[PDB]
């Protein structure tokens, strides 16, 4: 999918650098975030399931 | 689109902390729903 060319929103702390950044179009609700239990969007539980095409980090 | 962000790059990034602030607490106000209005020294 398409990745939107902007700043971050919410910057964490005050004095923050803002930076360009590659962001998704549609802000990830915190469920999407964590791989170990799946939420109602996505089922995966783990990077095999993910399929990522890069080498994680 | 490229080159309407070079903009925003200058823009950004010559904003005075009292307007870096400022944009803190309305973007809090917008996420936690209260109205940006009425914010706006000694
Ligand atoms: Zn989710």
């Amino acid at each position: 999918v398409e990745y939107v060319k902007g700043y971050p929103p919410n910057s964490p702390y005050i004095g923050s650098s803002p930076t360009l950044c590659h962001l998704l179009p549609v802000k990830a609700p915190f469920c999407c975030l964590r791989l170990d239990k799946g939420c109602k969007h996505n089922s995966y539980e783990d990077a095999k399931a993910y399929g990522f095409k890069n080498k994680l980090i | 689109a490229a080159e309407w962000i070079s903009q925003q790059r200058l823009s950004l990034y010559r904003r005075s902390e009292r307007q870096e602030l400022s944009e803190l607490v309305k973007n809090r106000m917008k996420h936690l729903g209260l109205p940006t209005t009425g914010y706006d020294h000694q």
